[PDB]
């Protein structure tokens, strides 16, 4: 468990995936 | 996944494929929540009407960069299972209520850029994320179109498919169908007047519905693909097993 849900190729690299902003937008909506 | 797009490499390091050993074939999706534990749907293993009841002897699980149409060997792990735990109160008979299963791997897997667990929601995380309108994400290797009649053409993803879908308010979920929905399930997808589409289809069940937390930058598995009437039909929504509700059964099983 512990370091779960942090992707080696995105989060860990400070890189946001192609569709990520769409989710955030739904939050602050 | 119907109306989804190709997943970027590494997009879902917790993705798991539940296979039939021989003849090999994809049966459902799964997610990796630890290095020994795999979460999926109970119907994917046990559905009595279809004389379905797999044992750890007729199943294999593939993990890692598969980017389908090949045995990615180096970036993909094939694993045998040790045990299966199907929730005690699973109801195949009426509405597939408490549709959850745990698969314990034969051996702890070696994590990588392509293999990494997802988080399980917690009291507050669920509290902040589970609201109508908020968008989740479904991933799978199932059909791109409802193969009711047959629809043999296309429907074969060579790359993992993603679709972000919004959570729909409970009363809408209920009024969309003549089936009884328990607090053990939630529904998600676009309403007719929203124009956008997307749904999970045959071969996506058991897979994850995840949501990213802005408080910690982490991905949490909020649901498991369970059922729906057809795929991507107008006025209909896909139903998911509410991971947080049964968070307690998952705890008793690993302790």
């Amino acid at each position: 468990e512990a370091d779960c849900g942090l992707r080696p190729l995105f989060e860990k690299k400070q890189v946001q995936d192609q569709t990520e902003k769409e989710l955030f937008e739904s939050y602050i909506e | 996944i119907v109306e989804g797009q190709d997943a970027e490499v590494g997009l879902s390091p917790w993705q798991v494929m539940l296979f039939r050993k021989s003849p090999q074939e994809l049966l459902c999706g799964a997610s990796l929540i630890s290095d020994r534990w795999v979460l999926t749907a109970a119907h994917c293993l046990l559905y009595p009407p279809w004389d379905k009841n797999f044992t750890v002897d007729d199943l294999l699980v593939r993990i890692g960069k598969h980017s389908r149409t090949r045995y990615e060997r180096k970036v993909e792990k094939i694993s045998m299972l040790d045990k299966i735990y199907i929730h005690p109160r699973y109801n195949w008979k009426e509405n597939l209520d408490r549709d959850i299963a745990l698969l314990k791997l034969k051996r702890p897997i070696e994590l990588s850029d392509y293999i990494h667990p997802v988080c399980l929601p917690d009291k507050q995380t669920a509290a902040k994320l589970l609201h109508a309108g908020f968008k989740g994400r479904v991933t799978g290797w199932g059909n791109r179109r409802e193969t009711w009649t047959t629809s043999v053409a296309e429907v074969q993803p060579s790359v993992l498919q993603v679709v972000n879908l919004p959570l729909v308010e409970r009363p809408v979920c209920k009024a969309s169908t003549r089936i009884r929905i328990t607090d053990n399930m939630f529904c998600a997808g676009y309403k007719p007047g929203e124009g956008k589409r997307g749904d999970a289809c045959e071969g996506d069940s058991g897979g994850p519905f995840v949501m990213k937390s802005p408080y910690n930058n982490r991905w949490y598995q909020m649901g498991i693909v369970s059922w729906g009437e057809g795929c991507d039909r107008d006025g209909k929504y896909g139903f998911y097993t509410h991971v947080f509700r049964l968070k307690k059964w998952i705890q008793k099983v690993i302790d």
